[PDB]
RNA sequence: AACCUGGUUGAUCCUGCCAGUAGUCAUAUGCUUGUCUUAAAGAUUAAGCCAUGCAUGUCUAAGUAUAAGCUUUUAUACGGCUAAACUGCGAAUGGCUCAUUAAAACAGUUAUAGUUUAUUUGAUGGUCUACAUGGAUAACCGUGGUAAUUCUAUGGCUAAUACCUGCGCACAGUGUUUAUUAGAUACAGAACCAAGGUGAUUCAUAGUAACCGAACGGAUCGCGCUGCGACGGAUCAUUCAAGUUUCUGACCUAUCAGCUUUCGACGGUACUGUAAUGGACUACCGUGGCAGUGACGGGUAACGGGGAAUUAGGGUUCGAUUCCGGAGAGGGAGCCUGAGAAACGGCUAC
RNA sequence: AAUUCUAGCAUCCUUCUGGACUUUUACUUUGAGAAAAUUAGAGUGUUUCAAGCAGGCUUGUCGCCUUGAAUACUCAGCAUGGAAUAAUAAGA
RNA sequence: GAAGUUUUGUGAACCUUAACACUUAGAGGAAGGAGAAGUCGUAACAAGGUUUCCGUAGGUGAACCUGCGGAAGGAUCAUU
């Protein structure tokens, strides 16, 4: 009540951190350009994933040596919201991290080569006149590019250029073009887009074709475009975003542990 | 026509004009009325002729009274199910809602159909879009339609 | 303070309404700045946000637009003539929305001399230009004209504002309430 | 494990209860008790009352240093380091409890075209003595009052990212307030004269005519013709939110059947008020609204849900209590400051 | 060849290049979205076990298993394929 | 821009009356069950010595009795 909640509990996190329920009462909590269930804070990163801390002690001493790096610029805050298409860059092991969903639904830092840790993506969330006149987007990161193309539209990604703050590659919304799912229940899960409904009201959904001809819909504020009709502007994960079976899942798991 | 204290006028048209009607179209795959369009009625509240956005809901019933000024009532009839005796339970609840003047002579036991808006006074949450003539006999609350 | 709140008072059913909680400060009313003639004075209240919404408190003046002509001017006001809700706001001078009030109008006849030359009671190509692009005027607003007063209704609301400002009367609206005043008369 | 034995008769077969039996990751209590791992614990009745101590404070190269402080390095404005004090930010989170409360709260499900939002993240913007404007305030020094406290007066100095003013092109910006034009779209054209965005708008935005000062357009700070970032503040998104809001859902009770209204009951017009929508409130006007599918009223040893116990299936009972809402700080009521409180480890009154 | 689903032909629409019409729902099917903890449950010798979400290989050192922590479950509401059943509508 | 002050609204607290709710005293009256054995009958169970019982009415120490209309749960499934 009576204004904003400045702790978070640990069970009532996000599950797909993966904060253990022994170990801690409270959990980190993460305002920035993305929501509290749709990002990961950066200290859950250094510790429970990339395994560098131990401690969130260890981690404001990593973090004040001014080492890391989002989108070309250094974050001081531990509890940032780093989410979906942020690259983290640190100079040190000269090694670049681009979080992406994992086919189970859960962040994982993938690393990637320097050229390419340059850019990123970023799909619109709409576009909207400014004063004087002019045009602007408004991302899903919470950017705003101003003089676009005409050409864009909503629901449709941009290859920012980082270096500069400026717009390189667009992409189109369409039939046959490569698109990662962001949310929901079939996160992680990359396929063609066959076919999209309207319902003229409220909430589009979107059927799409994963490459093993598995067909699954979402909500298009989960879709999230990549790339063309086949291929993909960016660097996929293990798996790539099929997400194979449950049995599947198991047969692969217990083959590996035997050795 | 300017029955009231105040002059009644369409906000919309601008003193410039004055011929000129102003009619919106309410969309959401909902045609606008003629009479909206031909007549010279006011109405602020009216989602065709004033300022009130349809956005949300929409609710089909039969008509029950017609009583008070630019306002129905419309019953909602509906089954609740009760899962220990695996069976149905006949329920209502009346809403009370907005209509508008393009609808002419709209009879008691009407079926209607009615989209959401912002509250108009405490009672009605809803307006009219659309409705339909059908003779009922006798009582029009006995009449259990389900739509 | 007031509240503005729907957990006092009935239901529909005509059932008293249970009552858990005490007044919250976003449930709120503040009490009503009934303004007037005389001469300027405007107190900014503090809202929610930190937003000021300044209340009007006499008011002489404002601006108001003729709206055919296409102009504004600042102008004195006069007296408060007539009013659609309460005859008691009339009966005390006090300005609201939708009030009928009385205007100088000698800032009209001025521009009216100076744009036109047409007049109440090298440029001369431009005032020439100016009637063949744009001064009949009304035979109700010509016998309005000759006392020194218009009428016009009130739009803004001073409350909120701070602000007096209108539009002039014309056509339908003027033949409409000129019934209301010989009514009562 | 989908379970059954004893008791009515001189005896039998029934209906039928009483008693037995088992579980509780439910309390209490008796007797007994060697070991290690895990661990509920002033909820039930008295949301009865409280001694003492503690639970909210906070400083960077970067707001203000003349401690009549320290420290060895010795600096004609300022060597650093810093008590104290002013300024900034926090104190509205967390923690505790379950007395209220029965279409209320809450749950899932919408809406916000009906709105406010410190901070974060990203945008934008020359248009109105400019080598620099003003005078008071602590701590400190001198000095008192009172029995007594986180009581404080008189006198003398001095600061600012405190407080208040305030020129400016490279008539004239942005914002506020009203009026008002454009904001196109199922088809091609011919002759004559004087192109954003929604399912959807009065939306975004541009233009025209004026309005006010009551708001922005940096009199700020550190490292180093020139880079980096600390702080301030406006509008627009964004994020953490919050406020309302659509639909559907609850235990017992009819030895509760008719409730609601001139003092808002249901609706209409036009104000007012609010962060905005509304009988939320005020004028006039109409006579409505709910109910046998349980209105209105009463009871609860009732906060709601996620859940818990219970060995076929269907169910029955519990949920003060780890998480998410809600409400409260002896009882009621009022209010300041702030982005946010009708706050109680803030204030005023009974 | 059983068991699914589907095109034709016995006189079977079309306005276009997937949606519009077939009275309307219920019903059933698949799908969306819906916090975890708890509950069932995949994997794993916490010495067993209640648990926990860890671990396991190995004289190699930018260690590896491009490491694991799956998944189900959550009336009313939104969407959709469908020939019965049952309401309901009607009667150029 | 202080003290003081005018009129409004928000409105604690206290009091009068009334109603509703819940505990609680009461001379006397009059129930039910328990004792564990008393006094007076004998009503029912057999045709229980006037068959039993129902509804209603009146009367009497008490069970009960009688009037009117029913029932077999009767002591008759039965005879121009």
């Amino acid at each position: 009540a009576r204004g904003p909640r400045k702790h978070l509990k640990r069970i009532a996190a996000p599950h797909h951190w993966m904060l253990d329920k022994l170990t801690g009462h409270y959990a980190p909590r993460p305002p920035g350009p993305h929501k509290l269930r749709e990002s990961a804070p950066l200290v859950v990163l250094l510790r429970n994933r990339l395994r560098y801390a131990l401690t969130y002690r260890e981690v404001m001493m990593i973090v004040m040596q001014r080492l890391i790096k989002v989108d070309n610029k250094v974050r001081t805050d531990q509890c940032y919201p780093a989410g979906f298409m942020d690259v983290i860059s640190i100079e040190k092991t000269k090694e670049n991290f681009r979080m992406l969903f994992d086919t189970k639904g859960r962040f994982v830092p993938h690393p990637i080569r320097e050229e390419e840790a340059s850019y990123k993506l970023c799909r619109v969330k709409k576009v909207v006149v400014g004063p004087k006149g002019v045009p602007a987007l408004i991302t899903h990161d919470g950017r705003t590019m101003r003089y676009p193309h005409p050409s864009i539209k909503a629901h449709d990604c941009i290859r920012l250029d980082l270096n500069t703050g400026k717009i390189v590659d667009t992409l189109k919304f369409e039939a046959g073009n490569m698109a990662m799912v962001t949310g929901g229940h079939n996160v992680g899960r990359v396929g063609v887009i066959v076919h999209r409904e309207r319902h003229l009201g409220g909430f589009d959904i979107i059927h799409l074709r994963d490459a093993k001809n598995n067909e699954f819909a979402t909500r298009i504020s989960n879709v999230f475009v990549i790339g063309k009709g086949e291929k993909a502007w960016i660097s996929l994960p293990k798996e790539k975003g099929i997400r194979l079976s449950i049995m599947e899942n198991r047969q692969v798991l217990l083959k590996k542990q035997q050795m | 026509v300017q029955t009231e204290r105040a002059f009644q006028k369409q906000d919309g048209v601008s003193s410039l004009g004055r011929t000129q009607r102003y009619w919106k179209d309410v969309g959401l795959g909902f045609q606008t009325p003629r009479l909206a369009k031909e007549s010279k009625y006011v109405d602020k509240k009216c989602p065709f002729t004033g300022n009130v956005s349809i956005r949300g809901r929409v609710i089909k019933g039969m008509v029950i009274s017609t009583k008070m000024k630019r306002a129905v009532v419309i019953r909602r009839n509906y089954l609740h199910f009760v899962p220990k005796y695996s069976r149905f339970e006949k329920r209502h609840k009346n809403v009370t809602c907005h209509l508008s003047p393009c609808f002419e002579q709209v009879k008691e036991g009407d079926i209607v159909t009615a989209g959401q808006c912002r509250p108009l006074s405490k009672t009605i949450r809803f307006n009219v879009l659309k409705v339909e003539k059908n003779q009922v006999f006798g009582n029009v609350r006995k009449q259990f339609r389900l739509f | 303070g007031i509240s503005r709140d729907r957990r006092h008072k009935h239901r529909r059913t005509g059932g008293r309404m249970p009552v858990h909680q005490k007044k919250r400060k976003f449930e709120l009313g503040r009490p009503p700045a009934m303004t007037k003639l005389g001469p300027k004075r405007v107190r900014p209240v503090r809202c929610r946000g930190g937003n000021m919404k300044y209340r009007a408190l006499r008011l002489d003046t404002g601006n108001y637009s003729w709206s055919s002509q296409k102009i504004a001017k600042k102008t004195r006001l006069l007296g408060v003539v007539y009013n659609a809700s309460n005859n008691e706001l009339v009966r005390t001078n006090t300005l609201v929305k939708n009030s009928i009030v009385a205007i100088d109008a000698t800032p009209f006849k001025a521009w009216f001399r100076s744009f036109y030359g047409l007049d109440l009671g090298h440029t001369l190509c431009l005032q020439n230009k100016h009637r063949q692009q744009g001064p009949k005027l009304d035979p109700l607003l010509e016998e309005q004209f000759n006392t020194g007063r218009l009428l016009a209704c009130i739009s803004s609301r001073p409350g909120q504002s701070g602000r007096a400002d209108g539009y002039i009367l014309e056509g339908e609206e003027l033949m409409f309430y000129k019934r209301k005043m010989d009514k009562k008369k």
